Parts: C-alpha cells; sequence; structure tokens
C-alpha cells in the first residue's frame, strides 16, 4: 500500500463521502485529480483508458468489499444522454471568483458530456441482523415503509387529462421521439404514470404530526432518499432502489425492464390493455415491458421499432410515466 | 513491491474467512460509530464479541487478535483504524495507543492528507451555497423543487456541514482562549456570528444553541467543567474532550488555521511554535 | 525548552493573530457574505500592521448570509481525518422470513 492502494482509498472514501451516490463524471474527475500526484504530470491518458482504468478500480473495490458484505453497484439512472448531463449549468468543471462553472478544469481544456450511470454503495445482506441501530426510530422506519407502499401504489392510473408539465423526463422523451422522426404530430399520448405523487397524501399519516412528517421528509430528501419535482411532487430517488431492488422486487411485482436483471420505475409504459397474462388484478405493463429512457432510444432506434407486446404502434406508444 | 499489495489482500481474505464473525463485527463497529457518531466503549465492545461469539457458536476469539484483525481489515478496504483514546482522568489527576488494552476507541482514516485535493473537496463542497440559499431562502417543501443538490453533489447533506462548520468555529475559539472559555463569554463571542441567543432555533440545524451545545458535549468533542461556586454562581467551562485530542492533531490543527487566514506557504515559519504555544496543554502528550 | 513553551499563555496581544484576529480571520471567508450579493469588496487599508486588514470583518450584521458550508467543508475534509459513511437504513432492508 505505497502509492497504488491510497488511489484505492481516496476513490472508496470519495463515493462513499457523498451519502452514497454521485456521479460517473466526478469520479473520473476524482480520479485524474488524485493521480496527479501519483505519476507527476498524468497527461498520456485517453478519457476510454480513464474509464477503463476507473472501472477496474471499482472491480477491485467491490471484490474487496463483496467478502465483507458491501458492494459498489453501477445503476443506469431513469434520465440519461445529455439529459443527465446538463446537471445545473452542465458540469462545474461573476463578480467573484467563486463563478467558475466552466473553468478550473483538471487539463488545460477537457469535457466529459457523455454521461449515463451512477455508481451506488449498498449491502447485498437482506437479513442485515447486525446492523439494526439507525438514526432513525422504528417510527420513521414506519413511516417509511407506508410512504414507499404509496408511492408504488399511485403507479396505476387509469386516465390524465392533456395537460403536459414541463418535466424534465417529459422533454427528453420528445426529444427521442422527434429525434425517431421529426413528425410533431398528436403524437404525445395524453396518459400519464407517476410513481411520484406528493399531493399532500403523505401528510394524512397517523402516528406523526404534520410538522414532524415534513420535518422528517425534509430530512430524507436531504439524505439523498426522496427527491422533490419541480412541480412539488415527492418521489423516491435512484438510491433508494438500488439498494431495495430486491426488497421492491420481492414483495411487490413490479415489472422488470428489458433488462432481465434490473428494475425501472420511470420511462415509457405502453401497457394498453394488452399486458401478459393476467397477473391478479391489474394489467398495463403488469409483468413486463416496460423500458427506461436510454432503453426506449435504443430500442426504437434499432430493429423491432414497434413494442413487442402483441405488437403496437408508435402513436399508441409513448405512454408518459413519471 | 509490486505484489505486496496483492499479498496483503490475499492475507486478509484468508483472516477475515477464517474469522467469519470478523465481518459482523466490522459492520457492527462501523455503523454505531456512525449512527450517533459517538465514541465505543470497552465493555461495550466485550459485551458484542461474546454476543456474536455465542450466537455462532465459534470458539471466542482473544480480544487482542479480534483487535488487530478489525484494524487491518479496515485498513485494507476502508483505510479506517480504530486508534486508543487516552483515559479521561489522565489530565484530571509520543504516547503510544494502547489499543491493546484502551478503554474507549473511535473510527479514524489514517490514509495521509494529500496537499491540494481537499482544496478540490472544499471548492466542491462550498460552490453551490451560493444558490441554496440565494436571497436568504432555504430548500424544502417552502419551495417547489427539492433537487438543489442536482442529481448528485458533494454539499452532502447541507445539515451536518453547518454542524461541522460550528463545530470547527467553536474548537477554534476554545482552543485558543488558553483551552478554557466560559459557557457565557462562549455564547458572547458566538453571538459575533448571528446565532441567536435568546433560545430560539437556529435555521439551518434547526437545534437551539443549548441543546446543540449538549449535543456536542455528548458526543465528546468538548467536557464541560462543572465548577460550581457560591460567589460566582454556577459558571460553567468547556475544555477541549479527547476525542478531538486524538482526532484533531497539532500537524492537522496547523494545516486548519493557516488555510483559514489563507496565509502563503512561504511564511509557515514562526507558526508551528506559535500554535503550541497558543494552545498550551490541550492535548495528554 | 518544552517547559517554556506550555507555561506562556495566550490572549495577551500576541504578535501575528491573537484570538479576535483568529476569529475576524475565520469570518474572512466572505466569497459569498457580501462578495457574490451586494458586489461590495472589501476596503482594504493598503508585524503588527498584518491585522490592521482585520478589523472591517466585524459587521456581519446577520447569520444566513456567512458562508457556513465552505468551513463545514475543511473541517470533515482537511482535518479530524473524518471517517465519514452514508449509513444506510437497517430496519427497513431486514426481512422477517418467518
Amino acid at each position: 500500500p505505497v502509492t497504488g492502494d491510497a488511489t484505492a482509498k481516496y476513490l472508496l472514501q470519495y463515493i462513499l463521502s457523498a451519502r452514497g451516490i454521485c456521479h460517473e463524471n466526478a469520479l473520473i474527475l476524482a480520479l485524474m485529480r488524485l493521480e496527479t500526484d501519483a505519476s507527476t504530470l498524468n497527461t498520456e491518458w485517453s478519457i476510454q483508458q480513464w474509464v477503463d482504468k476507473l472501472n477496474d478500480y471499482i472491480n477491485a473495490i467491490n471484490v474487496k468489499l463483496n467478502l465483507l458484505g458491501y458492494k459498489i453497484i453501477r445503476i443506469n439512472h431513469g434520465i440519461g444522454r445529455n439529459a443527465v448531463t446538463l446537471k445545473a449549468k452542465q458540469n462545474f468543471e461573476n463578480t467573484a471568483i467563486r463563478a467558475h462553472n466552466n473553468d478550473y478544469a483538471v487539463l488545460q481544456s477537457i469535457v466529459l458530456p457523455e454521461s449515463n450511470r451512477f455508481f451506488v454503495y449498498v449491502n447485498l445482506a437482506s437479513t442485515e441482523e447486525t446492523k439494526l441501530a439507525t438514526r432513525f426510530n422504528q417510527n420513521e422506519i414506519e413511516f417509511m415503509k407506508w410512504a414507499i407502499e404509496q408511492f408504488m401504489i399511485s403507479g396505476e392510473t387509469i386516465v390524465e387529462g392533456p395537460a403536459l408539465e414541463t418535466s424534465i423526463i417529459v422533454k427528453e422523451v420528445n426529444r427521442i421521439l422527434v429525434a425517431a422522426t421529426g413528425d410533431s404530430n398528436l403524437a404525445k399520448w395524453r396518459k400519464f404514470s407517476t410513481f411520484t405523487v406528493g399531493s399532500t397524501n403523505l401528510f394524512q399519516f397517523q402516528e406523526l404530526t404534520a410538522t414532524d412528517i415534513e420535518d422528517l421528509l425534509l430530512r430524507l430528501c436531504e439524505l439523498k432518499w426522496f427527491y422533490r419535482t419541480q412541480e412539488g411532487k415527492f418521489g423516491i430517488d435512484l438510491r433508494c432502489i438500488a439498494e431495495l431492488e430486491e426488497y421492491l422486487t420481492s414483495m411487490y411485482n413490479l415489472n422488470t425492464c428489458q433488462n432481465c436483471h434490473k428494475l425501472a420505475i420511470q420511462g415509457v409504459r405502453c401497457g394498453n390493455e394488452s399486458c401478459r397474462e393476467e397477473n391478479e388484478e391489474t394489467g398495463e405493463n403488469s409483468l413486463s415491458q416496460i423500458w427506461h429512457v436510454d432503453c426506449f432510444k435504443h430500442y426504437i432506434t434499432h430493429v423491432s421499432k414497434n413494442c413487442d407486446r402483441c405488437g403496437s404502434s408508435l402513436i399508441t406508444e409513448g405512454v408518459y410515466v413519471i | 513491491d509490486s505484489d505486496v499489495d496483492l499479498t496483503e489482500d490475499l492475507a486478509v481474505a484468508k483472516i477475515v474467512k477464517e474469522n467469519p464473525v470478523a465481518r459482523k463485527m466490522v459492520r457492527y463497529i462501523l455503523s454505531r460509530g456512525e449512527s450517533q457518531n459517538s465514541i465505543i466503549t470497552r465493555n461495550k465492545l466485550q459485551s458484542v464479541i461474546h454476543e456474536a461469539a455465542r450466537e455462532e457458536n465459534i470458539a471466542k476469539p482473544s480480544f487482542s487478535k479480534m483487535f488487530m484483525d478489525i484494524n487491518a481489515i479496515l485498513y485494507n478496504v476502508y483505510g479506517f483504524e480504530l486508534q486508543g483514546l487516552p483515559s479521561k482522568n489522565n489530565m484530571n489527576a509520543m504516547p503510544e495507543p494502547l489499543g491493546h488494552r484502551a478503554q474507549k476507541f473511535i473510527l479514524l482514516n489514517n490514509v495521509p492528507h494529500s496537499k491540494n485535493f481537499d482544496d478540490f473537496k472544499i471548492l466542491q463542497s462550498a460552490h453551490t451555497y451560493e444558490e441554496l440559499i440565494v436571497t436568504g431562502e432555504y430548500i424544502g417543501d417552502d419551495i417547489a423543487s427539492g433537487t438543489s443538490n442536482t442529481l448528485e453533489s458533494k454539499l452532502s447533506t447541507d445539515r451536518d456541514l453547518v454542524y461541522k462548520g460550528v463545530l470547527s468555529v467553536i474548537l477554534c475559539i476554545v482552543f485558543f482562549s488558553k483551552n478554557n472559555i466560559l459557557h457565557q463569554e462562549l455564547i458572547k463571542f458566538l453571538e459575533t456570528f448571528g446565532i441567536p441567543s435568546d433560545g430560539s432555533k437556529i435555521a439551518i440545524l434547526n437545534i437551539t444553541i443549548e441543546d446543540l451545545i449538549k449535543s456536542l458535549e455528548k458526543r465528546e468533542y468538548i467536557v464541560r467543567l462543572e465548577e460550581k461556586s457560591d460567589t460566582d454562581g454556577e459558571v460553567i467551562s468547556y475544555r477541549i474532550g479527547r476525542r478531538t485530542q486524538a482526532e484533531l492533531g497539532l500537524e492537522s490543527l496547523e494545516k486548519l488555521v493557516q488555510e483559514i487566514m489563507g496565509l502563503e506557504k512561504e511564511q509557515t515559519k514562526s507558526l508551528h511554535d506559535d500554535i503550541i504555544k497558543s494552545i498550551g496543554d490541550s492535548y495528554s502528550i | 525548552a518544552q517547559i517554556s513553551v506550555r507555561n506562556l499563555k495566550f490572549d495577551d496581544s500576541r504578535s501575528m493573530v491573537n484570538l479576535e484576529n483568529i476569529v475576524n480571520s475565520l469570518k474572512r471567508y466572505m466569497l459569498k457574505e457580501h462578495f457574490k450579493l451586494n458586489n461590495i469588496a472589501e476596503n482594504r487599508n493598503d508585524t503588527s500592521m498584518r491585522h490592521s486588514y482585520l478589523q472591517q470583518f466585524s459587521h456581519y450584521n446577520e447569520f444566513s448570509q456567512f458562508n457556513w458550508f465552505r468551513i463545514g467543508a475543511l473541517y470533515n475534509t482537511i482535518s479530524k481525518n473524518a471517517p465519514i459513511t452514508d449509513h444506510l437504513m437497517g430496519p427497513l432492508s431486514i426481512e422477517k422470513k418467518p
């Protein structure tokens, strides 16, 4: 552990100091910012080589922590391409020097716009008989369970009006649709699927009062578990599903995306009425046939543009999910 | 030389495989030492060791061997070490850390701090502050959005950040105040920062000043001196807790104070001894 | 040697920076206090002369304006050798498994 293991220590500390979730471009920037001292200049390196080295380091860390009961999973966000790249005025790296949104680059000038996968720190021991103590007492754990219950329950809707809120997901979906074909016709299907519906419904909780619920939910959002959209609705963040991939998929039957070992909660869910089998009482892609934004772009662009769920047209497709 | 890392990983893997309870014990330590960010006692360590050994029916490993294994694994993967803590009664009556017999411990990452990466850390942490509370506002239900941290950001919570800043400034005030400051005097100095001294809860932390100080003491950052006296009343003075002594080293404090005032590295002379003079006997060394 | 170093006290108007100078230099982090919003720069005054630039720092007049996040990063990142972690919830993850 002269110098090589120090880089692994620093990468683990940086990934684990961001409340367990941080941006792959940030990981690459930090890796460069650290290796700049390991081998002097550190200039004869390519972006793909940097990504490969980062992936190798993360794999080493993952194998090290797997025997310890921890893992660093790489989970793709619901949003992708430049939509996640924009962040807050693209990447941060006026009257005062504090405004350096497009300065202080690691090299003389380098940009890493490509960004599609997030790094998350979780544990695989579902039972977890050891880690029972937590800053959150049983009351707010029950509140968390009830909240998540409502978040996944609200995903089923019968019909919605043609009121297209200008969210960051719908804009990307429309961009993908126009990229596939610039018809700009009435292909924006009206039905809305909402897994993130904060409309004072949570405040109806019984055990905790309104002020306590507000404080607890504000703290949870501050801890990067539930995210608030621009309209004021609450939603579970990427890390929440990343940690509870098995729990959500086990205790409920939420449909999986085109990937056979990944879970999706936002994107496009055509559904219509020709859902696979019958499940128990719900349809609309109850069991499968859901796609992420990036997955949707990949599937539409490539062969089999029409949905494989007994065949469907692009006009009936594009059921926006939020 | 290059194979040293690989052989060390193999050795720690063999150790943890031969000691399954070590994984659970490391998990429990890493969880409890941060749930409240407090100190861990020797009695608690012994109790958890016995409980785990009885549950797993494995022969109770020696305490020293378990401590060494935990330290080695933490250094290998997390870089953390459970350095010993000098007894609180030593001051009230180079010291090697008596880990094998220390009464209390606390997690500490031993990776040496670099020279300028922390600059990137602080820049990332503080860049967004201008927009988190622009015009005196704050994030939460009070506004229509709560993604001020973007998809992710180094600011972390912004609740623990303000707490750590308050802790750092309180330590700086106490350290250089002849390592002895009265409670009323401490409140008076803190009032220069705008913290409400009338008992009203502070904005960001949502905690009252008295409750904040009580929590700080409960975390052992500063130890209260209840010097009861009839003439001067119940005057209370705050000392530096052993946690800070074993956590905020002299070199670390020197770097901190140097970079607070932003003086050039060239004029670092006359500062190492000046800081030691100012601090006094705050450390049991 | 060390006896003299330890015996000496502080808060006696020591040459470079005393407690008041230390605290006002800590308050010197005004990159957001008034630089960002008010656009007003510090009034430069142009061993004891080094502290002449710190008198004006005592006009905080409020709390929220000052940058507490920056110092919150100075500490817990530079010093204290902080082993901070995420502290993921366990009770939510545990399964009854009847």
